[PDB]
């Protein structure tokens, strides 16, 4: 059974015991009914918003702006609550292609700030992301390499660094992190 | 259309039914 | 003449079975021929007394 | 014919002598007619607990009949008293005519209409409702429905996987009363060495049949190209096998006798065996905190003769040319090294060049393998805590790195020699430090360097450049060092 | 092409293993054997050479036998080699249409050979009971064809027609040896089997330098020096299966492909001692039939005279085999020119056969010219030059084998013909071979 | 395990309970988004699972079975269109794009949300020792 709200409009499992598909199912169901309840015309398209963007532009550039003011600390944030906004009030239905690059684009400058903090942890979570929702490059698997040699994982750092030299095999920093994964794991085994 | 056993199953009730054929006419006669 | 030279070169050419490859293709030749033969007699020798009561 | 039937048992004894003797002879006459070191099998025997010992203890005169029947029967032909054609046959007289007249009709129509057919679809249900591989049907459909609603999103970890397990539909054939829950409680109680009270002799059975299914669901995790889910399979047999959950200090968690409390609460840096045999036989004891000589030479001969892997030599190759060349079969020749944790390292350009080279000659390139498979096989592996007894293995696997994704079934591997671990070169430590090859005992055609050749499956690509993949060894057996090697070929026209 | 909706045995999706294919191969042999020996039921021409060639006995549900399936087969086969049918391989519908006119026109003729037995055999002329007897044989050739079609789909190790007929040489063969029946003319009982009679008269007659001798030699029944050279012929046999020229060869398309194509010595084993006997067969029964109808004719004469049956100063006397060394040294001029016959015609066969059935040396070599392959160490253009060196001489050799094989076991006084032993060992060597290079248990 | 029973028990409490025309609406989409989901995973995963039927690690009726969901998922996917003309008149061509749409934006939306739960799987298998703003105190 569940039961359905009356002046908030959203539909709720009154169960004790609900699955997980039925819970992530019914909260897709809500959001997809906030979303219409807002967007008024009846035939909508999957064109962009522009005043949404617009905010999440002025979010992200009021983020980057505390780099050049080298507070490194809260322009984290800044961009954190700039990619919760972009995730949160955009409706399903618009574009993938145009949805998935500034995800990306906002993303990247978070692992940036994170890695130069001295989160990562966060920062290699992020890299995994970024990586199995399809962008493979080689200034990915640096940074994931540096990751899993900060925290003392060589197995799948020497993994990361020879995928990394399967796609760009001239490139000059992947050699120095395959030396020093080399060099440590020499030392681990014996 | 046909599996194996249908086959098998096909050639052993006719097997049969010829040998119960053969008996009963046998037994008919000794009968009367 | 000429035809039993051929016949000889192309047995000098040819590849005989060793001891290790003999033994078992006469095992498994002669397994299967008396697993016929054997079947074969059996039911031959059953159906006698059976045709005599039957039929 | 119309024949004439024996009525005074004078043709019929002959006929079953024959008969008889035409089985005893051949019987009688077969009757009168009739490489690698395993030192675990005397230590495995002696770790193994009474419990077990338990469950895999409980869990000619036909030739002697024949010849009393065969004297009977020349005593009773001896003991007997003895133009046209008369036929005749051999049989007795009342098995056609006497009172047994409709006993061999009855019995000739019982054993063609019923056992016959009912015996063949029997057999027929049976043999139809197993897998090739060598589990069920209804497992198998488990298994493959399992890995097609799989989120990406979410880790593969050894719960899962036991998780999994659990529905096997072979568990309930044993036990049709303990429910999948059951099931994973049982395997999570082996897992963590536990007691499980009154149900021993059930965990214990689903604990041996494991092998089989988790064989099947590496096959099909490499058939639908996933690697995270081969590795976990992997690694979950490993802590199956050895009884020990998944752990960063695991190479030495499951060695026999050690205390974890202890271990784990003093030491933090020593994760790996070599790392363990840096230190000296005393060391290593107050470290493991056991103080029992006559107990640490035990575990100090367990540690130093599981088997590490290294390579010497890796590359592609096709049999009968010199290069790889668009659309041909080329395979994989790893030239590996069996080495013990002890041992220090050799330098490659020791080895004389002379084994790693390929003999090029019609009988050798007709059929790569057949070199390889003259190896001899793995010795016993030492895991007392797997009811059964196992030999060990290496299951080899390659993917590609273009996209990530497994593309061949697994190739296990059960042929290799280990003749680098026997205790006649102890000589070779690592802790003497002193270049142990400059050494009066070294000569370095004594050790032996192993082969594995791994077909490819695929030819090569049409098109010309350097393609990338990836090969990974892994035991099935030990927490051991494995292989993780990345190659290229060169296909170059 | 036209419609056809009438019951066959679907063929399985993917390969048997090797265990179920050869429990149906004996499932389906036991059923086959036990059909034959179960007599009709309305029951109230003799011609033992058809009867022993097409697997058949009379007076049971099996008396037609494999005889249409075997006759439509070879029917097919010739409107096949004259080019008639142009079948084309580049359509499979044309093949499905074949296959199934096959059967539809072996029904046919299943129901046209049942009807003229039933009519005119000695079964006898008086309704019901008539409908039942051509019942009977109808629905036994329908089970014969559903078994041979069940294991010629792939759940048996081959054909039906050779298993069946090397089934029948095979129970011959121990039949002669292990008859427990016995006959009697004056002397006593005396066993029909070689061992069965070997071990009575070791047992009973108590005079053992006597019944050793006696039970060796055994003029009018089955002994004991048959069985000896029965088997030794046997061992021979098998060890000359295994010759074979291999040639070593690779491929141009894909390389990395070397292997071995083999030429075996048995090059055609089966036609030509098939051919050769159903040939003279026929000459046999000709020659009989016309010196039965007419007394005395110049040409008659000439062709073939019978006496005490056998035939003597004749032409037909002349291809008559020989029974024993007797016979042999007797006349030699009449072994001189059977030998001579016998093996021109085996070898004659064997090269016919080998230019007939598209296995020249040529057709070779197109095939090998089409998959790529080439010879190790020799040249594209010489393929063919080489292969005419090999397989020619490899047929007649094979041939003119096959033949002096079956003089000699003829002449040895085996107890089957050579031309049986060699054939049921050849069927048999067929399956151990497939099973062999395809890997089973 | 879908979201197609999901619409109509809601379509079931609509005609007692007078909820919102766009609650309908929204289900509809989603269960249009499932269908497509579906459809192409199935598009995408035949090749396998006929190659492990080929090779005889699959079994005999799991291949029918296959087969016939094939075809289920169209008739499910005709279904949904059907509904959604009848439920809005004129919007069957959009219909199809908006839901091929959200299909892609939904997986990304779950993915994504899933790192939180990923990242405590690994701090409890590799035993890490993290404080407070994520750094390592070994």
């Amino acid at each position: 059974t569940l039961e359905y709200n009356a002046n908030s409009k959203l539909i709720t499992a009154s169960d004790a015991v609900v699955a997980l598909s039925t819970e992530t199912n019914i909260d897709q169901i809500n959001v997809l009914t906030t979303s219409l309840i807002g967007e008024t015309n009846p035939n909508f398209t999957p064109q962009p918003n522009e005043a949404l963007s617009k905010m999440i532009k002025g979010l992200f550039e009021s983020g980057m702006k505390n780099l050049q003011q080298k507070k490194l600390n809260e322009a984290l944030k800044n961009v954190s609550l700039a990619i919760e906004m972009a995730q949160r009030k955009r409706a399903p239905w618009e574009a993938f292609a145009i949805q998935l690059p500034e995800l990306h684009f906002m993303l990247r400058s978070k692992i940036d700030l994170c890695l130069i903090l001295g989160k990562h942890l966060e920062a290699l979570q992020d890299l995994d992301f970024l990586l199995g929702t399809g962008l493979i490059q080689p200034d990915v698997f640096v940074r994931k390499a540096d990751c899993l040699l900060k925290l003392r994982q060589w197995e799948e750092a020497r993994a990361t660094c020879e995928r990394g030299l399967a796609l760009a095999p001239e490139d000059m920093k992947l050699r120095a992190l395959l030396i020093e994964t080399a060099r440590n794991l020499a030392e681990y085994n014996g | 259309r046909v599996d194996p056993l249908v086959v098998l199953f096909l050639a052993v009730g006719f097997i049969f039914s010829v040998v119960a054929l053969h008996v009963i006419s046998k037994v008919a006669g000794k009968l009367f | 003449v000429e035809f039993v030279r051929e016949g000889t070169q192309f047995l000098a050419k040819c590849k005989k079975p060793d001891l290790k490859e003999y033994t078992k293709i006469v095992k498994a030749v002669g397994i299967g021929f008396i697993a016929v033969g054997i079947i074969g007699y059996a039911i031959k020798l059953i159906h006698i007394p059976i045709r005599y009561v039957i039929v | 014919t119309n024949y004439e039937y024996d009525e005074a048992s004078e043709t019929w004894p002959s006929f079953i002598l024959t008969g008889l003797l035409m089985v005893v002879g051949p019987m009688t006459l077969l009757q009168i007619y009739q490489f690698n070191e395993e030192v675990f099998k005397n230590l495995n025997e002696e770790y193994t607990s009474d419990e077990i010992k338990q469950f895999r203890r409980k869990f000619n005169i036909i030739i002697i009949v024949g010849w009393i029947l065969v004297a009977i029967l020349l005593q009773r032909i001896n003991s007997n008293d003895a133009q046209s054609t008369s036929h005749g046959i051999a049989l007795p007289r009342f098995l056609v005519d006497g009172s047994a007249s409709p006993l061999l009709v009855v019995c000739y129509v019982a054993l063609l209409g019923l056992i016959l057919p009912y015996f063949v679809s029997r057999w027929w249900a049976r043999t139809q409702s197993y897998t090739k591989k060598g589990i069920h049907n209804v497992t198998a459909s488990n298994f493959v429905s399992n890995l097609v609603n799989y989120k990406p999103s979410e880790i593969v970890t050894t719960d899962l996987i036991l998780h999994w397990l659990s529905f096997a539909h072979e568990f309930k054939q044993f036990f049709p009363d303990l429910q999948p829950t059951d099931f994973e409680k049982l395997l999570q109680d082996h897992i963590n060495r536990r007691d499980s009270g009154k149900l021993n002799n059930a965990k214990f059975r689903i604990v041996a049949k494991c092998h089989s299914l988790l064989h099947g669901l590496l096959d099909i995790a490499c058939g639908f190209r996933n690697l995270d889910i081969a590795l976990g399979a992997i690694n979950t047999f490993k802590c199956i096998v050895q009884a020990v959950p998944l752990t960063p200090n695991c190479q030495i968690l499951q060695l026999p006798n050690v205390d974890k409390e202890h271990f784990i609460t003093k030491t933090g840096d020593i994760h790996t065996l070599g790392k363990l045999f840096t230190l000296e036989d005393a060391k290593i004891g107050e470290v493991l905190g056991i103080k029992d000589q006559a107990k640490l030479n035990e575990t100090l001969r367990v540690a130093s003769h599981i088997p590490n892997l290294k390579i010497i030599k890796a590359d592609f190759l096709v049999p009968g040319e010199n290069q790889v060349t668009p659309s041909s079969t080329p395979y994989i020749s790893l030239k590996v090294l069996v080495r013990s944790a002890k041992q220090p390292l050799i330098p490659t350009s020791l080895i004389p060049e002379e084994n790693l080279t390929e003999p090029q000659d019609f009988e050798s390139q007709r059929d790569p393998f057949a070199m390889m498979s003259k190896q001899p096989l793995v010795p016993y592996s030492f895991a007392p805590f797997f009811p059964t007894k196992r030999r060990g293995s290496w299951c080899c696997l390659v993917s590609s790195q273009k996209d990530g994704k497994i593309l061949q079934t697994p190739i296990i591997i059960e042929k290799l020699s280990y003749k680098n671990l026997n205790d006649d070169k102890d000589f070779f430590d690592k802790r003497i430090k002193m270049d142990l090859t400059k050494h009066e005992k070294f000569d370095i055609n004594d050790w032996e360097i192993g082969t594995i050749k791994i077909p490819l499956g695929q030819p090569a690509p049409e098109t010309v450049g350097d393609f990338f993949f990836r090969v990974i060894v892994k035991s099935t057996d030990y927490f051991t060092t494995d292989l993780d090697i990345t190659m290229n070929m060169k296909v170059r026209d | 092409p036209f419609e056809s909706f009438l019951p066959e045995v679907i063929a399985p999706e993917r390969k048997v293993p090797y265990n179920q294919k050869l429990i149906w191969t004996g499932v389906s042999l036991l059923i086959f054997l036990i059909l034959g020996q179960i007599p009709l039921y309305g029951i109230v021409d003799p011609l033992y050479w058809l009867r022993a060639m097409l697997a058949s006995n009379r007076g049971t549900l099996l008396e037609l036998g494999v005889s249409p399936i075997i006759t439509s087969s070879m029917i097919f086969q010739f409107l096949q080699g004259t080019q008639l049918l142009q079948i084309r391989p580049e359509s499979k519908q044309d093949r499905e249409l074949f296959q199934i006119a096959q059967k539809v026109c072996a029904i046919i003729l299943i129901l046209g050979q049942a009807l003229v037995v039933v009519m005119t055999g000695n079964y006898g002329a008086p309704l019901p009971i008539c409908l039942l007897l051509i019942f009977q044989l109808m629905f036994a050739s329908l089970i014969v064809m559903l078994l041979d079609e069940l294991l010629s789909k792939g759940y048996g190790l081959g054909s039906g027609i050779s298993l069946f007929t090397a089934t029948n040489i095979a129970e011959q063969i121990f039949w002669r040896a292990f008859a427990p029946t016995t006959v009697n003319s004056g002397r006593g009982k005396e066993f029909e089997g070689a061992v069965i009679a070997f071990f009575h008269l070791l047992a009973v007659r108590k005079d053992k330098k006597r019944a050793l001798v006696e039970a060796f030699y055994r003029t009018n029944l089955p002994n004991m020096f048959q069985v000896l050279m029965t088997v030794a012929i046997f061992l021979f046999v098998l060890y000359l299966q295994g010759f074979r020229y291999e040639l070593p060869i690779r491929s141009t398309k894909v390389r990395g492909q070397i292997g071995i194509y083999p030429i075996k010595l048995f090059y055609t084993s089966n036609t030509p001692i098939m051919l050769q006997s159903a040939l003279t067969s026929n000459i046999f029964l000709i020659s009989q039939i016309l010196f039965q109808k007419y007394p005395t004719n110049p040409l008659i004469r000439l062709i073939g005279v019978w006496g005490i049956q056998m035939a003597l100063s004749g032409l037909a006397y002349y291809i008559q085999p020989l029974m024993s060394l007797s016979e042999a040294l007797l006349d030699p001029i009449k072994t001189i020119v059977y030998i001579t016959f016998v093996l021109g015609s085996c070898a004659v066969f064997s090269k016919t056969w080998i230019e007939i059935s598209g296995t020249s040396p040529r057709d070779i070599a197109k095939q090998f010219k089409d998959q790529g392959m080439v010879i190790n160490g020799k040249r594209e253009t010489s393929i063919y030059r080489e292969l005419k060196k090999i397989i020619p001489t490899a047929a007649a050799f094979g041939g003119a084998t096959i033949g002096a094989l079956s003089v000699g076991s003829d002449l040895l006084g085996t107890l089957g013909s050579g031309a049986s032993i060699l054939m049921a060992t050849t069927t048999i060597y067929g399956y151990y071979e497939a099973a062999a290079k395809e890997g089973g248990f | 395990n879908d979201a197609h029973d999901l619409y109509f028990q809601i379509k079931e409490m609509s005609e007692n309970e007078k909820i919102h025309e766009k609650v309908l609406k929204a289900a509809l989409l989603n269960r249009g988004a499932e269908s497509v989901r579906r459809s192409l995973k199935l598009k995408e995963l035949a090749p396998q699972i006929n190659l492990l039927y080929k090779n005889g690690s699959i079994g005999e009726d799991y291949w029918k079975r296959f087969e016939t969901e094939v075809k289920l998922i169209e008739l499910e996917f005709k279904d949904t269109l059907q509904e959604a003309e009848r439920l809005q008149p004129g919007w069957v061509q959009l219909f199809v794009m908006v839901c091929k749409e959200i299909c892609f934006n939904q997986a990304l939306s779950r993915r994504y949300q899933s790192i939180l739960k990923r990242k405590e799987v690994c701090i409890k298998e590799w035993e890490l020792k993290i404080n407070n703003d994520g750094r390592l105190v070994n």
